[PDB]
């Protein structure tokens, strides 16, 4: 059965599924938990960091990609610099060819491209991360959700990793609450803590654990991590 | 490496209270032959921005093609392509200016000088310069060729600096343009009599004349002249 289904990107299984692709998103289940939501202005990423033993660091989940948009990752950490690297450089062609800010939609899009690419060769592999994209543009606020099946999807709010369904649930119930917290940042971000504290389990969020990020109209995406977020727990 | 063939002469342009306007003649001459009467240099892109161009004209034909494609391809997966995400005149230069610049340092120029006329979403006025050396520029006024000796003189003369873009209306620019296009085919011996002006305004948009003509000419006095020093009949 599996053994023989599974071993390339490249190969359907017997009912159309691709099981290499299929492993990917198991790898974002591992990982740990992070919160995407978005008012009108304002678009947050809020990410439970994790360590490895209590002598080392909570590795970073949130990654800037331009001074308009960023995003939260779970799952393989160096595939989420890969991925966020191409943004990076896309956000820049953009400014520098066309003097135009990076459309959110259009990150999410081509994102979605790179990683299919991954998933209809043989030799490679998908992505194993998962990412929220949040960004600030013409249009105003947005949150994407990245899977590296290559299906981007736009949200008002969500969240990835273990356990996520319960974060996922509050902003489903929280939802014609934040998406009206217009003109205050602290009020979505505390939406968002509270939504991100719904899939704990181990420990409470503390100064070392917890990770916010924040772009919206007067805002450029800005990264508060320790020190800073002391008044959301 | 190359040399024009079939060109076109000055395209004209200055910025007003509430928007731009850019006129150039419809000629395409092969040297010192006026070869083509019919040859529209303006080029509008959108509703928003008009792109004149001077200089060889199976290059202004390859611009063309390219502006057009830059429109096919920012409608390509975008909902608000006739709204918030439109092609704005900034996003056109910068990327005509990019090419420029690009096939400078290859050594093989497309042998033009570009004027992109137009009026930002905000309301902006938007006036820019670049030719074959990639070199940009912006003022209340822009010639390019001949028109850049006597043309702009006479524009300056109604705006001579920023602070009197606010004090001139569509009225008095399109006359001060419309002479400076008479003035031209006085004394540019490779222009024509029929021209094209467009007007691109933040209240009414778009208005694109063809087929104007240089009226109001003074000849009359070329009849007191006889011989040139001493002949008295």
């Amino acid at each position: 059965f599996r053994n023989n289904y599974d071993g390339d990107t490249v190969t359907f299984s017997p009912t159309g599924r691709l099981f290499q692709v299929e492993y990917a998103l198991e790898a974002i289940k591992q990982g740990s938990v992070t919160v995407g939501l978005r008012s009108n202005t304002h678009a947050v990423l809020v990410a439970l960091k994790r360590n490895a033993d209590e002598l080392s660091s909570y590795q970073k989940k949130i990654i800037k990609c331009d001074e308009h948009m960023g995003l939260s990752l779970a799952g393989l950490a160096p595939d989420a610099r890969v991925l966020s690297n191409y943004l990076r450089q896309q956000c820049n062609y953009s400014s520098l060819v066309f003097n135009r800010k990076l459309a959110v939609e259009r990150a999410g899009h081509l994102l979605c491209d790179k990683a299919q690419k991954n998933t209809q060769s043989y030799g490679g592999r998908p992505y194993g991360v998962g990412l929220l994209i949040i960004g600030y543009d013409k249009s105003g606020a947005h949150l994407l959700e990245f899977q590296p099946s290559g299906n981007v999807t736009e949200l008002y709010g969500t969240a990835i990793g273990a356990r996520s369904q319960g974060a996922k649930t509050y902003l489903e119930r929280t939802l014609d609450t934040f998406i009206k917290i217009d003109g205050n940042p602290d009020e979505l971000i505390k939406a968002g803590v509270e939504a991100i504290s719904q899939s704990l389990r181990d420990e409470s969020l503390t100064v070392d654990n917890l990770s916010i990020a924040i772009v919206g109209k007067d805002t450029p995406f800005t990264i508060y991590d320790g020190e800073a977020v002391a008044k959301y727990i | 490496t190359q040399q024009p063939i079939v060109t076109g002469t000055s395209v004209i342009s200055m910025k007003y209270d509430n928007g731009v306007i850019i006129a150039a003649d419809n000629l395409g001459s092969y040297g010192s032959l006026l070869r083509f009467n019919g040859v529209e240099r303006l080029i509008p892109v959108g509703d928003n921005t008009v792109v004149g161009i001077s200089g060889d004209i199976s290059d202004m034909q390859h611009i063309e093609r390219l502006l057009k494609d830059l429109v096919t391809e920012n409608a390509y997966d975008n909902p608000l392509a006739d709204a918030e995400e439109a092609l704005e005149p900034s996003y056109i230069f910068e990327y005509l200016a990019t090419v420029m610049y690009q096939r400078r340092s290859k050594m093989n120029p497309l042998w033009n000088a570009i004027i992109v006329a137009g009026v930002q979403s905000n309301g902006d006025q938007f006036l820019r310069y670049v030719n074959l050396l990639g070199v940009t520029y912006s003022s209340p006024t822009l010639a390019t060729g001949f028109g850049a000796h006597m043309a702009n003189p006479l524009l300056r003369k109604v705006v001579d600096r920023e602070s009197d873009i606010p004090k001139t209306t569509v009225q008095v620019a399109e006359e001060a343009i419309v002479n400076a296009m008479r003035v031209l085919y006085y004394r540019d011996a490779r222009s024509s009599r029929n021209f094209s002006l467009a007007i691109i305004d933040k209240n009414t948009g778009l208005t694109f004349k063809k087929n104007l003509q240089v009226e109001n000419m003074k000849w009359d006095f070329a009849k007191d002249i006889k011989g040139y020093g001493t002949q008295k009949i």
